[PDB]
């Protein structure tokens, strides 16, 4: 009844070994799904090893009682995208979370910048400040806006771009949003930036 | 075999959904047809499906706000979701499920998102500080917004980013991009930002202290 998948992220690099894992909390009808970026799924596996007419004989679905495994042997570009296990035995028929697969690289530490609002925008009373990550990996990194050395929250947004085609790094930015009362009522600004490529949190830094 | 989706891109919340799905290469009499939504963040819920008989099986985690119907005659079968929240905005996709294999068939699927805005267009505000320059393209409503720069001269070291749905129910969004330093007292960069939907075109010269 719930099935669930590990790892959520799956970094791989091209060439090597990929492996989905798949917990069902229950004691057969389990397939594996590939959806590609810009498409629909697609069925891989069915009955919990066979492989599906047009898959290639690189992926290969096994599994023992409650545990099932998906292997990728060599894997190439076009297998990137979202993987799914499912089982449909028993009713409620339910899907793994999803295993993004991505690709390795070094760890890059992204380049910090802070963006004060527009003269345009105060004029309308909202008050956004944007700090940007550029182009880092792994993808996990922690922004924390400081209003006056105070510890913002839930007033912030972040929006992450998909892994780069060219350069596998991943960009992120953050949005404060303020009245512009409360925007005028505090003076320095600033994002607080935690990843692994750096060694301690990066801040960068404005005067209203 | 070939199935595809049809209805309203957006709902209002505690309004019905109703989505259709047209079935070609196939007859619906025969195997199982499904409704599968993909939320945002990539988690995939299985609603239900009608048979070849027309009997029918629903999640029961929806089986109170769900109907799944069919028209022989024209070979589409449909899905009605009642009293729907902004927790219904999805991509809902129609399948064919073979008995002992699984969902063969897929529609391409259907954007759906709940919101009770009404069609808004954007405010282009100028983001100024390798050096990073931008565009924050603010309360608008639906997507897509479409943003280049330079008029499409300019696209390396360009991210453009997902939308955020905010508190408000408009979107917004920043596109950057990423110059050499020493180019910033030099060249201009103007961001060009365009919302089909509301008939706005809007270019911002993204102006510096250098
Ligand atoms: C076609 C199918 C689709 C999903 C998987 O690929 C397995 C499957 O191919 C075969 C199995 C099939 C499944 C769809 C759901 C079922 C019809 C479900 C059920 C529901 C009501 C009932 O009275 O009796 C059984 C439980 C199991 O028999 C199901």
């Amino acid at each position: 009844v719930l099935m669930t998948q590990t790892p959520l992220s799956l970094p791989v690099s091209l060439g090597d070994q990929a492996s989905i894992s798949c917990r069902s909390s229950q004691s057969t009808y389990l397939e594996w799904y590939l959806q590609k970026p810009g498409q629909s799924p697609k069925l891989l596996i069915y009955k919990v090893s066979n492989r599906f007419s047009g898959v290639p004989d690189r992926f290969s679905g096994s599994g023992s009682g409650t545990d099932f495994t998906l292997k990728i042997s060599r894997v190439e570009a076009e297998d990137l995208g979202v993987y799914y296990c499912f089982q449909g035995s028993h009713v409620p028929l339910t899907f793994g979370a999803g295993t993004k697969l991505e690709l390795k690289r070094t760890v890059a530490a992204p380049s910090v910048f802070i963006f004060p609002p527009s003269d345009e925008q105060l004029k309308s009373g909202t008050a956004s400040v944007v700090c940007l990550l550029n182009n880092f990996y792994p993808r996990e990194a922690k922004v924390q806006w400081k209003v006056d050395n105070a510890l913002q929250s839930g007033n912030s947004q972040e929006s992450v771009t998909e892994q780069d085609s060219k350069d596998s790094t991943y960009s992120l930015s953050s949005t404060l949003t303020l009245s512009k009362a409360d925007y005028e009522k505090h003076k320095v600004y600033a994002c607080e930036v935690t990843h692994q490529g750096l060694s301690s949190p990066v801040t960068k830094s404005f005067n209203r | 075999v070939q199935l595809q989706e049809s209805g309203p891109s957006l709902v209002k919340p505690s309004q019905t959904l109703s989505l259709t799905c047209s079935v070609t290469g196939d007859s619906i009499t025969s195997g199982y047809w499904n409704w599968i939504r993909k939320f945002p963040g990539n988690k995939l819920e299985y609603m239900g499906y009608i048979s070849y008989s027309g009997t029918t099986y629903y999640n029961p985690s929806l089986k109170s706000r769900i109907s799944i119907t069919r028209d022989t005659s024209k070979n589409q079968y449909y899905l009605q979701l009642n009293s729907v929240t902004t927790e219904d905005t999805a991509t809902y996709y129609c399948a064919r499920a073979r008995y002992g294999y699984g969902f063969d068939y897929w529609g391409q699927g259907t954007t759906l998102t709940v919101s009770s805005a009404s069609t808004k267009g954007p405010s282009v505000f100028p983001l100024a500080p390798t050096a990073a320059l931008g565009c924050l393209v603010k309360d608008y409503f639906p997507e897509p917004v479409t943003v280049s720069w330079n008029s499409g001269a300019l696209t390396s070291g360009v991210h453009t980013f997902p939308a955020v749905l905010q508190s408000s129910g408009l979107y917004s969004l920043s596109s950057v991009v990423t110059v050499p330093s020493s180019s910033l007292g030099t060249k201009t960069y103007t961001c060009n930002v365009d919302h089909k939907p509301s008939n706005t075109k809007v270019d911002k010269r993204v102006e510096s202290k250098y």
